[PDB]
RNA sequence: UGGAGAGUUUGAUCCUGGCUCAGGGUGAACGCUGGCGGCGUGCCUAAGACAUGCAAGUCGUGCGGGCCGCGGGGUUUUACUCCGUGGUCAGCGGCGGACGGGUGAGUAACGCGUGGGUGACCUACCCGGAAGAGGGGGACAACCCGGGGAAACUCGGGCUAAUCCCCCAUGUGGACCCGCCCCUUGGGGUGUGUCCAAAGGGCUUUGCCCGCUUCCGGAUGGGCCCGCGUCCCAUCAGCUAGUUGGUGGGGUAAUGGCCCACCAAGGCGACGACGGGUAGCCGGUCUGAGAGGAUGGCCGGCCACAGGGGCACUGAGACACGGGCCCCACUCCUACGGGAGGCAGCAGUUAGGAAUCUUCCGCAAUGGGCGCAAGCCUGACGGAGCGACGCCGCUUGGAGGAAGAAGCCCUUCGGGGUGUAAACUCCUGAACCCGGGACGAAACCCCCGACGAGGGGACUGACGGUACCGGGGUAAUAGCGCCGGCCAACUCCGUGCCAGCAGCCGCGGUAAUACGGAGGGCGCGAGCGUUACCCGGAUUCACUGGGCGUAAAGGGCGUGUAGGCGGCCUGGGGCGUCCCAUGUGAAAGACCACGGCUCAACCGUGGGGGAGCGUGGGAUACGCUCAGGCUAGACG
């Protein structure tokens, strides 16, 4: 089946094209642990029908583009930037770790 | 096309083959799509030929090109009999 | 050395050719009908696509074309002379095209 | 090259008399009766206490020399026990007692089981009517290990069976001494075998 | 069904802790030694360089010719010229040359694995179904004539056949544009307009066969896409401009920045981007109680490559190992202008290396290409050769009998040992130019039948005179390592911190079971040792399964960012988690059973298990999330 996966909306500065956020769960293959891992998603969408905070249904789909096979399936709940805040801080965080640094 | 012919699986001096339904380009011991039957050329068993004829009756519907001794082995246990 | 089978090299250089030129026929044709078709004169940009046509498909008779490499080229052609008849055309010879 | 050398001497060093002759290993002559104590210039110093390793080193040596087999051969055996299902002890057991060279021995057509040996590789043996020249050749319940017709007229192999007229044979075993064949009739138990072998310590030395 | 530990820090002890050994393994190599056979296996280095031969052709039932030959015709005769037929040569044309075979350089990647997607696709030959093949026209080789070059090879002119090429027709049908309907990414139906078919050949020639054309489907093969998984360094922390997306176009079988034009300013990264190093991935393999570690030779699957780089042509399919073009490096021929090459195919040579084989036999069998067929090709393959390289089997004797050794070589000088051991008596009978002698091979073909089903029939074996059977018949290779402890096996002489041994602890300075020799002993045996490397022991990177007061180890202290973790009660959802069913999990291997070769190794048949992922259904205690509530934590 065409695979279908949920996720935040991260970036919608893109022409007809959104990043979408979608988180994994499963125990470590050697340690155990339930861990979270996660992968951004460039989804296709038409309409700019879709904005920031939204969560999303994915379905794999024919190449849009390089880097985008997959395309907005459906809303499923509206916003929220609690995870959009939460993926931003993060990278916010990386303005960092170098040579300078901010002061978070 | 796709064939049904024979495949070596015995030993030096001990062949024992596998009556089976490959693409004609595989190498002969290579992957093939079904086996339907196997041959023992020495008989060195009272079961030295078998053979899915059902299976073989459906390859042949769809296509399968028996190599000559594949089709003697076949016939020799009625894949073609009609009587 | 001397393996005959370098007949094939000699053959593909005459299929080469065959093909070569049944293509630059195709190409002139289009670019033809094109022109026409955007100049509004629609009575002949269709005549001659109608040729195009024809040509395309004989490519596709044999290996040149072949595939639906000759369906892409006539899709695209009927596609370009339609709408470039969007100049007050009005399918004159309405030759190819179904209006 | 199934050793090849002095044998009343392994005996010797082995504390336990290994019947390898058959005859004569039964005479006051066996040397186990005047010189019991192992060979060489020490054979007769004191003893020292040995250690864990060399009791079941020596054991192992002890049931492996009286069966006359290669350490290759027996420790083949031995693996093959450890993987077949039941008590690997008795299996393994079993499994040497069904050396065909083994069992022409326990059937009285030869003195000992080198000279057993040297019957199968002669074909003078017989397994179910078709010759077997391998010592090493499985015997399995059911079947009838006999001699050769034309071996049946061999000096020996009369001496031989006629020694074992009115003689008894292995529980496991069965001999009609007339037509000189005999039946395999099932694997011995440990309790049908009386060797001067501990062989759980056989176990423990292919255990370290 | 599964898990052993030992030596070594001290005068002694306990602990910590490293080193080391006992086990199993290897495409091995080296030393001493070396008899037979079966089955396997053998360039691990220079993807260095290669002489020579062979490794892909096949169709005369698609076509026309040249050379050589025989026969038969038209004449009164000759010349000239017509037909038939044989050998041979290539040419035109077709199918194959994209498979089969080699290698592991490159690649850390949708390359591989696993599970899925394609309404975004192709598939020669094969199979099923439907429909069709009317008419005309053209050219280029061959060949003929002439020109250029040293050669390779090349330029021009003329003639000609076809299943070669083109035009018109017929339109079952199919393609394209527009509309409509049903479906839902480009799937399917429909209407109008437009566009598109074909090749002939063979006869037991008046119907059969081989073949051709269009279309729908099947089968097999393949492209592309996606989730998850895939080594080391953070002494690599920021990366990116076709770079991320858009619109239009190009290109393809097809999606796509794949490519282009224009617009936007995005994309990626600590869940490790970017960079560096290393490496084909897998089924499996070795080891391990397991978890795990290590590995990917042989065999099967996938990928990549064909002296190094770039490129496209022809094709159903290639960007093509034995096709083409250009650049480079190198070898070769050269009349100096210019040409010819590519063993990572079999075998062989040379170089490098500790090290890896025959310039073998056969096409008989299995398999592949072409052919109506006969048959042709097939270094793929089936076999033999060489190498203890591995595994398995086997032999050097069996039964009876204690000379007894100048010297080897023990002693209490009584004796003890080698030892039933013994070219010495009886038995069997490995070897051995001695008789017979194979399965693997029955098809294609032919005839009858109906070129079907059936049924009869010529033919054909490399291995090989091999295996195997029967006869006769000789008593007929033994070596290597070790003997202080770990670790099985002790004495004499020699030597005197020397000569030397040594895995670790150590041994030798005049009584040495530790050096060298000898007798004796232990281990294993056509082998035995050594070196190297992998797993083990090592819970010594500890998930299973460890630690940090003084043994190595608490950050100098705090603050707090990301992250990890989260009190009590209820409800929703059902992500984690758990259960059921189902698909997948190739073959090989492994395990179990039975079976074939006298056994075994080896092999055949059958059986069982199986995590992971997909699908459908279900559960809700715990974890998660949403909603509400509480007050025992926290804060005020
Ligand atoms: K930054
Ligand atoms: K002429
Ligand atoms: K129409
Ligand atoms: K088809
Ligand atoms: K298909
Ligand atoms: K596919
Ligand atoms: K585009
Ligand atoms: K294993
Ligand atoms: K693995
Ligand atoms: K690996
Ligand atoms: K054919
Ligand atoms: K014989
Ligand atoms: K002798
Ligand atoms: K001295
Ligand atoms: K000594
Ligand atoms: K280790
Ligand atoms: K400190
Ligand atoms: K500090
Ligand atoms: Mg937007
Ligand atoms: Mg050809
Ligand atoms: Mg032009
Ligand atoms: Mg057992
Ligand atoms: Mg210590
Ligand atoms: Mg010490
Ligand atoms: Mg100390
Ligand atoms: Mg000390
Ligand atoms: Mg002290
Ligand atoms: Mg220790
Ligand atoms: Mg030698
Ligand atoms: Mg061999
Ligand atoms: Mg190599
Ligand atoms: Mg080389
Ligand atoms: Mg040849
Ligand atoms: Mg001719
Ligand atoms: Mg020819
Ligand atoms: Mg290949
Ligand atoms: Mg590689
Ligand atoms: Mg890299
Ligand atoms: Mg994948
Ligand atoms: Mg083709
Ligand atoms: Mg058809
Ligand atoms: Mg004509
Ligand atoms: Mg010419
Ligand atoms: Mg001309
Ligand atoms: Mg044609
Ligand atoms: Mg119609
Ligand atoms: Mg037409
Ligand atoms: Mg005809
Ligand atoms: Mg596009
Ligand atoms: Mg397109
Ligand atoms: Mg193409
Ligand atoms: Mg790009
Ligand atoms: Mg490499
Ligand atoms: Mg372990
Ligand atoms: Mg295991
Ligand atoms: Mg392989
Ligand atoms: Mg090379
Ligand atoms: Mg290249
Ligand atoms: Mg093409
Ligand atoms: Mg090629
Ligand atoms: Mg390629
Ligand atoms: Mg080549
Ligand atoms: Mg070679
Ligand atoms: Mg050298
Ligand atoms: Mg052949
Ligand atoms: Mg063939
Ligand atoms: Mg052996
Ligand atoms: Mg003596
Ligand atoms: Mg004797
Ligand atoms: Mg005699
Ligand atoms: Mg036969
Ligand atoms: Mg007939
Ligand atoms: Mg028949
Ligand atoms: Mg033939
Ligand atoms: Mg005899
Ligand atoms: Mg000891
Ligand atoms: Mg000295
Ligand atoms: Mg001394
Ligand atoms: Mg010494
Ligand atoms: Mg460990
Ligand atoms: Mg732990
Ligand atoms: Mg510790
Ligand atoms: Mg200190
Ligand atoms: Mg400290
Ligand atoms: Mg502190
Ligand atoms: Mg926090
Ligand atoms: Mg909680
Ligand atoms: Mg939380
Ligand atoms: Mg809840
Ligand atoms: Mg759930
Ligand atoms: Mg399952
Ligand atoms: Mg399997
Ligand atoms: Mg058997
Ligand atoms: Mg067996
Ligand atoms: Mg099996
Ligand atoms: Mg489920
Ligand atoms: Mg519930
Ligand atoms: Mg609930
Ligand atoms: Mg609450
Ligand atoms: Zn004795």
């Amino acid at each position: 089946p065409k695979k279908v996966l949920t996720g935040v909306v991260v970036s919608d500065k893109m022409q007809k094209t959104v990043t979408v956020l979608v988180e994994r769960q499963f125990p470590h293959p050697l340690y155990g642990k339930v861990i979270k891992r996660s992968k951004k998603y460039l989804a296709h969408d038409p309409e700019e029908k879709y904005k920031l905070g939204d969560v999303v249904e994915i379905i794999e789909s024919r190449p849009i583009s390089k880097r985008k096979r997959f395309r907005v399936l459906r809303l499923v709940e509206s916003g929220r930037m609690d995870l959009v805040e939460k993926y931003l801080i993060r990278r916010q965080n990386y303005q960092s770790l170098s040579k300078r640094g901010g002061k978070a | 096309m796709v064939k049904i012919r024979l495949a070596r699986f015995g030993s030096k001096h001990n062949p024992h083959y596998r009556i089976v339904v490959t693409d004609a380009r595989r190498k002969r011991d290579g992957k093939y799509i079904e086996k339907i039957g196997y041959y023992d050329p020495r008989k060195t068993t009272p079961d030295w030929l078998k053979v899915d004829v059902e299976r073989a009756r459906y390859w042949l519907s769809v296509g399968a090109q028996p190599t000559d001794t594949a089709r003697r082995l076949l016939r020799q246990a009625g894949v073609f009999r009609q009587e | 050395r001397n393996l005959s089978a370098l007949k094939r090299h000699r053959q593909s250089l005459k299929r080469r050719l065959r093909n070569k030129a049944k293509k630059s026929a195709i190409k002139t044709l289009s670019k033809k009908a094109v022109q026409l078709a955007q100049e509004g004169k629609a009575e002949e940009a269709l005549k001659i696509m109608r040729k195009a046509e024809s040509l395309i498909d004989k490519a596709a008779k044999g290996s040149t074309l072949h595939k639906n490499a000759a369906a892409r080229r006539k899709s695209r052609l009927m596609r370009k002379v339609r709408q470039l008849l969007e100049a007050a055309g009005a399918p004159l010879i309405g030759g190819g095209l179904s209006a | 090259g199934r050793y090849i050398g002095p044998v009343c001497r392994l005996c010797r060093r082995e504390g336990v008399k290994l019947y390898l002759k058959g005859e004569r290993c039964y005479s006051p002559k066996c040397a186990m009766e005047r010189r019991p104590y192992p060979p060489g210039q020490h054979g007769q110093k004191r003893a020292r206490r040995p250690s864990d390793y060399a009791v079941r080193l020596r054991e192992k040596q002890k049931l492996r020399r009286i069966y006359g087999i290669s350490e290759r051969q027996f420790r083949n055996l031995f693996e093959e026990a450890s993987k077949k299902k039941g008590v690997t002890g008795s299996v393994f057991l079993g499994l040497l007692e069904s050396r065909l060279d083994n069992v022409v021995y326990r059937l009285g057509f030869a003195v000992s089981r080198r000279q057993a040996r040297q019957l199968v590789r002669h074909g003078h043996i017989t397994v179910n009517g078709r010759r077997v020249d391998l010592p090493s050749y499985r015997v399995r319940p059911g079947d009838e290990i006999a001699v050769a017709e034309k071996s049946r007229n061999l000096e020996l192999i009369r001496q031989n069976l006629e020694a074992m007229k009115g003689r008894k044979v292995g529980p496991w075993l069965s001999l009609d001494v007339e037509g000189m064949k005999g039946k395999f009739l099932r694997l011995p138990d440990r309790e049908d075998l009386a060797l001067p072998v501990n062989e759980q310590l056989v176990i423990e030395f292919y255990s370290r």
